[PDB]
DNA sequence: ATCAATATCCACCTGCAGATACTACCAAAAGTGTATTTGGAAACTGCTCCATCAAAAGGCATGTTCAGCTGATTCAGCTGAACATGCCTTTTGATGGAGCAGTTTCCAAATACACTTTTGGTAGTATCTGCAGGTGGATATTGAT
DNA sequence: ATCAATATCCACCTGCAGATACTACCAAAAGTGTATTTGGAAACTGCTCCATCAAAAGGCATGTTCAGCTGAATCAGCTGAACATGCCTTTTGATGGAGCAGTTTCCAAATACACTTTTGGTAGTATCTGCAGGTGGATATTGAT
C-alpha cells in the first residue's frame, strides 16, 4: 500500500492552489457567517447576491495574504510550521494590532 | 461637428471625463486641457495593462483575456504591481511562489 | 433601466490596438472599469489637493500632470507624462 | 412574517480544509493544529468591520438591503479596496 | 502682513473650560492645529463622498454624523455624536 | 448679533467651519446644522485630548502643555491611539517599553 | 579626511535611535542597513515635496511642502503646519 | 577599575532616550543629507529650516517605529540582537518591499 | 554576605526664552432681502431577494499510523558592549541678500445659457465561438528496495 | 540505479454559456455659438529669513578586552501529514410571492446670492513667569570579592 512523504502532498497543493482563482470556502456557510455577523449589527437586513460574493472576494484575498506574511514569519523562525505567533506577530507588523 | 477626442487623438472620452471632472467637485472651474490631458493618461494606462494582460492570455494559449490574466500582467509588472499595490482584482489568484526552504532535498 | 455608464468601449478600441485578435471576458472587463475609475479618482484628488494648497480655483493640465507626477511610478510617470502633453499640445493646435 | 431560523455558530463553516487550501494558496506547507480556530478568530473581525462599514452606508441611504457598492465602500475605506463589483 | 489663521485660540478657550491653571506651549498647540484640521478633513471627506454615493448637492448633518460613525472608535464615535447632536438641537431651539 | 457658536453653545467657530466647508469643494450645498454638528464635535475631541493631556501635565509636576504630553494622552488611551495611528507627533518621543526578555536575569 | 554625507549619519546616533525604539543589541551590520533605508525614506518624501515646490514655481521647499509630502506617503505629520 | 557588565548601558540608554524627546541625529550631516539628496530633483534649491525640522522629526520617528518593529522580529527567532534579516522582514511586512 | 563605585533621585535656586496680556484695526462673520434649488411625501412599478423543495456529489469528519519537525540541551567560538579623550566636526550666533509674499493690473480663458446634433446605452432577437469539462493515453514524479 | 504506483500532461472533441452582432429607439449627453465674467499670470519690490561663516562647543573615532550571545549539533517526544472510510451538507435549478429599490410629479422649506452693517480674530506690541539647568547631598544599583 503506497504512501506519498509528510510533505509531499502539501507541495502539490500548494501548487494546485496557487495555480487557479477559485474561492476556497464553501458559499453557503460563508453566506449565513455573513448574515449571522450583519444580524448582529442590525435585523431585517438583505443583501444582494453580489455583495455576499464582494465580500467573499474580500476575505479569501485578505487570509490568503496574511498567510503568506505568516509563513514569512515561521521561516524567519527557522521553521517551516505556521503557529498563532506567526499571524500575530504579521498583524502586529501589519499595523493591524 | 468633431469630437474633442479626435481633435486630440484619442480613443477615451474627453467630454465625458470633462464632465465628470465637474460633477465630482474637485474644483470651482476646470480647465480645458485637464480632460484632454487625462483622458489621455488614462487611455495610456488601460493600454499598457492590456498588452501585459494580453501576453498573458497568449501565454495560457486563450483568447479571451480574464482576470487571471490582469492579475499576472499586474503582479508581474514592478511598476503598476506598485500602482496598484493596496487593490484585490476579484477572481485573479495569486502568482505562483513557494519558499525555497520548504522545497525537498538539500 | 437607467442609463449605467461606463468605460467599455473605449477599453474594448484600445484592447484592439494592442491585440487585434484578443477578446476580453465581461468580468475582465468589470476590473478594467474599475481600474479606470480608480485611478481617475486618485488623479483628480491630488488635482483637487493640489489646486487648493496654491489657492487656485482652477485644474488645468498642469495641475493633472503634477498629480500624476506624484501618483504613478518613475517610468509609468514619465509615459503618461509625454501621452498628456502630446494630446493637450494636439488639442489645443486642433482649433 | 412567520419565523426565521436562528443563526449560531456559523463560523464553524469555516472548515479546517478551507483553511488549510487558504494556507495553501499563500505558499504554507505545514500548519500548527491551533490556527484553524486563530484564522477563525482574526477572519470574524475581519468581516465585523467591513459589515459594519457596509451597513452603515446602507442605513445612510436608507435601504434595507445591502449592496455590492456599499461592501465596495466600506473595503475601501479599509484600504482593502477592490475590483471587480462595481464603483 | 497677511492674516494666518489657526485654531490656537478656540483650543486655547477649551483648555480652560478643562483645566483652568493649566497653560500649552506653542509647538503643543501647533500640535492641536494640526489635530483639528486633520479631522477637519477626514470628517468632510466622509461627508463629501457619502453625499455622492447617494446623487445629493448637499452635505447636512446626517452625512457629518454618519461621517463621524464611520471615522472614530466606538466610545469617541457615541460621544461625539451626542455632543454634535446637544449642539445642533441648542442651536434649533434658539429664536 | 448673536454668533452661531455661541447660539450653539460652543467655543468652535461654527461660521468659520461653514466657510471652509464651502470653500472646500466638498459639495454644491451645505445645510445649515452640519457646521455645527462638526464644530461641535471638533471641539469635544479637542477637550477629550487636552484632558488627557492635562492629567500627564500633573503627573510630571508641571501647569503647561508640551508635546510629550500629548503624545502620552494620546499613546496611553485603546481610542485616542486608533484615531491618530497613522501620525506622528513632533517633539513626542515614545512610550516607555521594553521587552520583558530584555530585562536582565541574576 | 573627506567623507561621504550618508557617513554623516553615525553609528551612536544610529544607536540612540534603536535605543529609542527599545533595541538591547546591536549587530555590527545594521549601520548601513540602517543608512540605506534612510535614504529610501528621505528619497521618497523630499521628491514629493520639491514636486511641490516646482508647482508652486518656488525656488524654496516649505515645511508645507514636506507635510503634505509626508501626509501622502501615509506618515501625516502634526505641528509644522496644515 | 570599575566595569558595567554588558547589557547594563544598554538598558540604561533605552530608559534615558525613551523618556526624552530630542532629535539623536546631529542637524548639520542631517541637513546635508537632505539637500545632497534634493539635488538629484532640482537644482538650486533652498530649504525653510522648519522644513528640514519637519523632515528629521518624520524620519527619526520612523526609524524608531522601524527599530521596534524590528526589534520584534529578532525576538520572534529568540534572539535579542537585531539583523538586517530583522529590518528586512519588518518592511516586508509592513509593505515598504517585495 | 561586605563594600566601593557610580548612577539616580530630590530639594532648592534663578535668569530668560517663551508664555500670557493688551491694543487696535479690519477682513469676514452676521443681518436682511430676494432668487434658486432640492429633497422628499405620495403613488406606482418590475425587480432582485428570500424561501423552500428535491436530487445528487463532492467534500467533510473521523480514526489510524508514524515520519520528521520542533524545542530542549549543550557548547565553542565569534562578535558586539564597554571603555577613556582630544581631535575635529557640529553648534552657535552674526550679517548680507535671495526670493517669498504682498499688491495691482488686465485679457486669455473661464462659466452661462439656448439652441443642435450625436453617441453610447439597452433591449430585442440572432448568431458565433472560446473553452470548460470530459475522454483516453502517452510522459513524469515519487518512494520502496 | 530499477521498478511500480499514481499524478501530470496534453491534445483532440462536443455542448453551450457567455460573447459578439445587429437592429433600432432615444434620451441624455456632447457640441456649437454668442454673451458675460474673472482667475491668475505678469511685473514690480518690500522685508523676512536663509546661506554663509567665525568663534565657541562638546560628541565621536578609535583599539582593546572578554562577557555572553548566536548558531551548530544532537536527539527524544509527539504533533501534524497522509489516507481510508462512511455519509452529511452543499450545490444546482427549479418556482412564487413580495418586500423594496428605483422613478416621477408637485411644492414647501431650505440654501445660495448680492448687499450692508457689525464684530471677533489677528499681528504687532507689551508685560510676565514656568521651568531647564545648576548645585548639594542622600540613597539606590550594580558588580567585585
Ligand atoms: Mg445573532
Amino acid at each position: 500500500p503506497h504512501r506519498y512523504r509528510p510533505g509531499t502532498v502539501a507541495l502539490r497543493e500548494i501548487r494546485r492552489y496557487q495555480k487557479s482563482t477559485e474561492l476556497l470556502i464553501r458559499k453557503l456557510p460563508f453566506q449565513r457567517l455573513v448574515r449571522e455577523i450583519a444580524q448582529d449589527f442590525k435585523t431585517d437586513l438583505r443583501f444582494q447576491s453580489s455583495a455576499v460574493m464582494a465580500l467573499q472576494e474580500a476575505c479569501e484575498a485578505y487570509l490568503v495574504g496574511l498567510f503568506e506574511d505568516t509563513n514569512l514569519c515561521a521561516i524567519h523562525a527557522k521553521r517551516v510550521t505556521i503557529m498563532p505567533k506567526d499571524i500575530q506577530l504579521a498583524r502586529r507588523i501589519r499595523g493591524e494590532r | 461637428a468633431k469630437t474633442r477626442s479626435s481633435r486630440a487623438g484619442l480613443q477615451f472620452p474627453v467630454g465625458r471625463v470633462h464632465r465628470l471632472l465637474r460633477k465630482g467637485n474637485y474644483s470651482e472651474r476646470v480647465g480645458a486641457g485637464a480632460p484632454v490631458y487625462l483622458a489621455a493618461v488614462l487611455e495610456y494606462l488601460t493600454a499598457e495593462i492590456l498588452e501585459l494582460a494580453g501576453n498573458a492570455a497568449r501565454d495560457n494559449k486563450k483568447t479571451r483575456i480574464i482576470p487571471r490574466h490582469l492579475q499576472l500582467a499586474i503582479r508581474n509588472d514592478e511598476e503598476l504591481n506598485k500602482l496598484l499595490g493596496r487593490v484585490t482584482i476579484a477572481q485573479g489568484g495569486v502568482l505562483p511562489n513557494i519558499q525555497a526552504v520548504l522545497l525537498p532535498k538539500k | 433601466r437607467s442609463r449605467k455608464e461606463s468605460y467599455s468601449i473605449y477599453v474594448y478600441k484600445v484592447l484592439k490596438q494592442v491585440h487585434p485578435d484578443t477578446g476580453i471576458s465581461s468580468k475582465a472587463m468589470g476590473i478594467m472599469n474599475s481600474f479606470v475609475n480608480d485611478i481617475f479618482e486618485r488623479i483628480a484628488g491630488e488635482a483637487s489637493r493640489l489646486a487648493h494648497y496654491n489657492k487656485r480655483s482652477t485644474i488645468t493640465s498642469r495641475e493633472i500632470q503634477t498629480a500624476v507626477r506624484l501618483l504613478l511610478p518613475g517610468e509609468l510617470a514619465k509615459h503618461a507624462v509625454s501621452e498628456g502633453t502630446k494630446a493637450v499640445t494636439k488639442y489645443t493646435s486642433a482649433k | 412574517k412567520r419565523h426565521r431560523k436562528v443563526l449560531r455558530d456559523n463560523i464553524q463553516g469555516i472548515t479546517k480544509p478551507a483553511i488549510r487550501r487558504l494556507a495553501r494558496r499563500g505558499g504554507v506547507k505545514r500548519i500548527s493544529g491551533l490556527i484553524y480556530e486563530e484564522t477563525r478568530g482574526v477572519l470574524k473581525v475581519f468581516l465585523e468591520n467591513v459589515i459594519r462599514d457596509a451597513v452603515t452606508y446602507t442605513e445612510h441611504a436608507k435601504r434595507k438591503t445591502v449592496t455590492a457598492m456599499d461592501v465596495v465602500y466600506a473595503l475601501k475605506r479599509q484600504g482593502r479596496t477592490l475590483y471587480g463589483f462595481g464603483g
